[PDB]
């Protein structure tokens, strides 16, 4: 289905997959409470991203263990994409839900975490500045989802051109110029190495947190996060 | 085979 | 910034840094990491050089500069590593009398999976075709993208500028090669999607490095010991 | 500062 649809149907696509905006069991803060609280929020997101997924032209086509491998390598950046949206009309905070918006000084009370805030607000404020669309972000996270792990596969890239069409046409209809979509184009892919990056401090940090024994994880949390070794 | 992999086949 | 699209690759080629070589003479994981390690260090130095050429990057302040360094460094070193090894399928050219596959790789200790994965963009350049002058400009793209994120905003904006100038080279380098729009758009995408890789890949072998260090299996220089120390 | 300061200042 996914190489054969219009732009316009890829997008409609990509939109009505969208999970939820979910919400914390909310309600002082400690280091504990707090990584409790963002994983249990986090592990309740990973089954609607399954869900979602599912629902992805083009990965709805893959093998099992393909599809495992790429959410696998992906969970967490697809996380953070979804965090940073949200918190783009909240400058300077944290939107994980409508009832958990976090500041920088509310990062401090969970130890390294407070290194991970700052570049993901500042990924929210880069999102914000180019006034990212609805529609470009969602082509965003597909991307994210089939590209990450695709080197560690033709059919996975023609689907990549797919949604790189649909990017530039987004970009035409709202009456930039040639020379406007190739650069936001780059723009916007050029964040995902950015994006790369926060997953895998936030990987790190989050294994930290299991090995110091701060929080219980879940079966389904403690597979993906086993994923990265 | 992981939790993850019936996850997503039955989803 | 005032330059054509022809002179940025042309200012971008001219200041490639040169291929280094290592030792002449059955790996231990001391001897690979001291001879991996000795190649970085003076890969750095010209690197270093090399920064201060792509267009509009000493027109950062000493501190920017640094950081973005400090950031891209084994970034930097990675895809010029991937770049060498286009041409030998299977294999890394470290140096051109240090070709190793990746079985070599298990002579260190989480070491071969980073091989698999450098490996694995290598065959995507093979794959892709992926030019010299294509190559100069992801890898000046990696220096001023990878560490980017109120004059601070002005300093910003400056670098968003010239990244900005190398998409424009990239895409006049496909036009000129008489891809359409179409492949012309999906290239760049391709092109820069790899860059995501290269930060996975850098990110692991900081880490890789860091525990090195920390066994202190092999001596690091000052210079290579404060850019681990940045991270 | 740091070594890499005077590198690329020099
Ligand atoms: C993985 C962490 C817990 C879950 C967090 C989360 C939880 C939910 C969500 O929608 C996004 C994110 C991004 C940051 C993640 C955190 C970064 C470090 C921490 O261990
Ligand atoms: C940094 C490491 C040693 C130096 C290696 C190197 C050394 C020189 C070079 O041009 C590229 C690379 C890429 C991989 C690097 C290695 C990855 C892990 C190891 O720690």
């Amino acid at each position: 289905l996914a190489l054969s649809l219009t732009a316009d149907q890829m997008v409609s696509a990509l939109l009505d997959a969208e999970p939820p905006i979910l919400y914390s069991e909310y309600d002082p803060f400690s280091e504990a409470s707090m990584m409790g609280l963002l994983t249990n929020l986090a592990d309740r997101e990973l089954v609607h991203m399954i869900n979602w997924a599912k629902r992805v032209p083009g990965f709805v086509d893959l093998t099992l263990h393909d599809q495992v491998h790429l959410l696998e390598c992906a969970w967490l950046e697809i996380l953070m994409i979804g965090l940073v949206w949200r918190s783009m009309e909240h400058p300077g905070k944290l939107l994980f839900a409508p009832n958990l918006l976090l500041d920088r000084n509310q990062g401090k009370c969970v130890e390294g975490m407070v290194e991970i805030f700052d570049m993901l607000l500042a990924t929210s404020s880069r999102f914000r500045m180019m006034n990212l669309q609805g529609e470009e972000f969602v082509c965003l996270k597909s991307i994210i989802l089939l590209n990450s792990g695709v080197y560690t596969k033709d059919h996975i890239h023609r689907v990549l051109d797919k949604i790189t069409d649909t990017l530039i046409h987004l970009m035409a209809k709202a009456g930039l110029t040639l020379q406007q979509q190739h650069q936001r184009l780059a723009q916007l892919l050029l964040i995902l190495s950015h994006i790369r990056h926060m997953s895998n401090k936030g990987m790190e940090h989050l294994y930290s947190m299991k090995c110091k024994n701060v929080v219980p994880l879940s079966d389904l949390l403690l597979e993906m996060l086993d994923a990265h070794r | 085979h992981k939790l993850l992999h019936k996850l997503l086949q039955d989803s």
